[PDB]
């Protein structure tokens, strides 16, 4: 309904680099494959053996993203009665908070249907129209906490009317979730009722494209999946740190999974000697973070090596575990 | 859309306290018939609001070229602080940045030598020779002079890199008269010498 | 998502010339020409004779060795210079020996002078007597080659 003009103001958060205080204390973010899930209904040659649950992750887990992918099962309807019925209520009871994924391909998709190219001045309501659409099918419709725009084409920072796209759009995001929401005035990140703006994005600032949404997320997750030492980690920061703040900034590792050919070798081996717990224990230089995330959950602990690239098998979420304690600095 | 280019002050402006060394932002390509630009200056990522502006040119052919002037301290150039440009218009989705500082590395003294013409360039209707080599930074300043009266007669090559990582150049004054009575000078003027100048001199 | 000349030492020598996103060639005014991130032969008579969407530099087609400084006869560190002024086309190939070529020498990118010319300067045993040579390759030049040497 709004006509007002989706600004490409900022360039960074009002407050950029290290933070040594915030007013949310440290976060353990967890990426779920719901294709893996037990409630989800996937010719598939695993059909069955779906053992673990949503509700199998560890009760400390403070924000759970829900990473669907109609392509990779047949129906999802028995998923989202278990999720409304089953998951959801223990995940509040537990106050793990519960956010959607969206790729951000989708999104440049349902610009360019609405005709939308990118330009300074255009039809100020077809951002809003695509940005509500999306916030009601996956935010809403399930009463999520909020929406996590996973951007990682190096395209977008390539050429000029994507990253326009890209920033009218995730202001569009950012008058519904987000700091810059009138919904959550008076509200911080961590209270009830919250509404999170999450972005998910490459370990290089530049490639990331922060700066064009620097100013409307929470949360920046850098996927520093091969990284797994201390000093790269702080590498990453101080490219990052002059866009965002260090309350922003979570620094990841992605646990391996069936059929990947990425290779990742950051969260293999021992728990207590892994690179992904290198990246839970880092801080930013006289700062705070922002805390930690891991991809695939239901693969924590798995490997590249035998049986686990063509097995699934269940979790004890140990690095889970051992990432919590890291960030949160507490015992479970 | 728009380009920006970051332009550094030249060496002899750095080099000698009596001069004014200014660092350039130029913003080309601003076409679209809605034009304005906002300029942000940045010390080792520290806001600065002593720059100079205001020389904008048309330069038809649909587009205008805006430019800001900053003016640097001798001394917070030569210790290698880094300036940050950032353009800011309605057409950028976000502004663009450019940075520059002079290039890191130890400072070496240069050594200069002047040589006379060989003997067979004599006899065609001569060059005096200046080799500059063994220097860090590319930045340097290269003049002959002769009775206390500059030279201008001369051409100097670019600085080409060593093969232990310093540079070197050579300058060619062309020249008889007064070289047939004995009578040059060829100054050179970098950040490691003893006051940023130092002259060689070369006669019969 | 075009344009560059041949290598110039490619064509002082009857050696060989040859000159030139993820939606992945047709000119002598025939057909015998033709890497991811993170050629045509042309004749050397062809070339010299001045042969999206082109030739050699148009215009009308002096060697002098420098022995070091006596101020540089300090520290070791001694400095053979070799002057090549007076050529018009740019292009041009500047070597060092003393039969066998010798690899610590570079020469400075070409510099217009003020007479249109262009000039360059080579920065290269000597006390034992040996002779060095700077080897100039031109198109002016006889046979495409001349030699000029620096000794004691």
């Amino acid at each position: 309904l709004s006509n007002a003009p989706l600004a490409a103001s900022p360039g960074q958060a009002d407050k950029v680099g290290a933070q040594a205080t915030c007013a949310a204390k440290p976060i353990f973010f967890g990426y779920y494959r719901t294709w893996r899930d037990k409630a989800i209904e996937l010719g598939d040659k695993w059909k069955d053996k779906l053992h673990t649950k949503l509700t199998d992750i560890p009760e400390q887990v403070d924000m759970v993203s829900l990473f669907h992918v109609p392509d990779n099962q047949k129906s999802d309807q028995r998923f989202w009665e278990t999720f409304d019925k089953e998951y959801h209520p223990t995940l509040k009871e537990r106050g793990t908070k519960v956010v959607r994924t969206i790729g951000a391909k989708l999104l440049l998709n349902k610009i360019k249907e609405k005709g939308l190219y990118g330009q300074s001045r255009e039809d100020d309501s077809k951002y809003r129209e695509i940005a509500h659409e999306v916030y009601e099918e996956y935010v809403a419709k399930h009463n999520l906490d909020g929406l996590d725009v996973a951007m990682a084409l190096r395209e977008v920072e390539k050429y000029t009317n994507l990253r326009w796209q890209l920033r009218k759009i995730m202001g569009a995001f950012s008058e519904l979730m987000g700091p810059k929401a009138p919904g959550n005035a008076g509200k911080k990140p961590g209270d009830d009722g919250y509404k999170y703006l999450i972005y998910d994005t490459f370990d290089n600032a530049q490639l990331a494209q922060v700066a064009l949404v620097a100013d409307v997320v929470d949360y920046v997750l850098a996927q520093t999946y091969d990284k797994g030492t201390e000093e790269s980690i702080t590498r990453v920061w101080n490219g990052f740190r002059d866009k965002i703040n260090s309350c922003q900034f979570l620094a990841g590792y992605a646990h391996p999974e069936e059929n990947d050919t990425n290779r990742f070798l950051t969260a293999i081996g021992d728990v207590d000697t892994s690179g992904a717990m290198n990246v839970a224990a880092w801080k930013p230089e006289g700062g705070e973070k922002g805390g930690t995330f891991a991809y695939a959950l239901d693969r924590d602990g798995r490997t590249y090596d035998g049986d686990d690239l063509t097995t699934l098998k269940p979790t004890d979420f140990a690095f889970t575990k051992r990432a919590i304690e890291l960030t949160k600095g507490i015992s479970l | 859309g728009p380009s920006v280019f970051l332009f550094p002050p030249k060496p002899k402006d750095t080099l000698m306290i009596s001069r004014t060394p200014e660092v350039t932002c130029v913003v080309v390509d601003v076409s679209h018939e809605d034009p304005e630009v906002k300029f942000n200056w940045y010390v080792d990522g520290v806001e600065v609001h002593n720059a100079k502006t205001k020389p904008r040119e048309e330069q038809y052919n649909s587009t205008y070229r805006v430019v800001s002037v900053l003016t640097v301290l001798h001394q917070d150039w030569l210790n290698g602080k880094e300036y940050k440009c950032k353009v800011s218009n309605k057409a950028l989705p976000a502004p663009i940045e450019k940075t520059i500082s002079k290039a890191k590395g130890q400072p070496r003294e240069p050594q200069v030598y002047t040589l006379p013409p060989s003997r067979d360039e004599l006899t065609k209707n001569v060059s005096l020779t200046c080799l500059v080599k063994g220097f860090y930074p590319s930045d340097i300043a290269v003049e002959w002079s002769s009775n206390g009266q500059p030279e201008n007669n001369y051409k100097t090559t670019p600085p080409v890199l060593d093969s232990d990582g310093s540079f070197f150049l050579y300058s060619k004054l062309t020249v008889k008269s007064r070289w047939q009575q004995g009578n040059f000078s060829c100054s050179v003027m970098h950040e490691a010498l003893h006051n940023h100048y130092t002259q060689k001199s070369l006669s019969l």
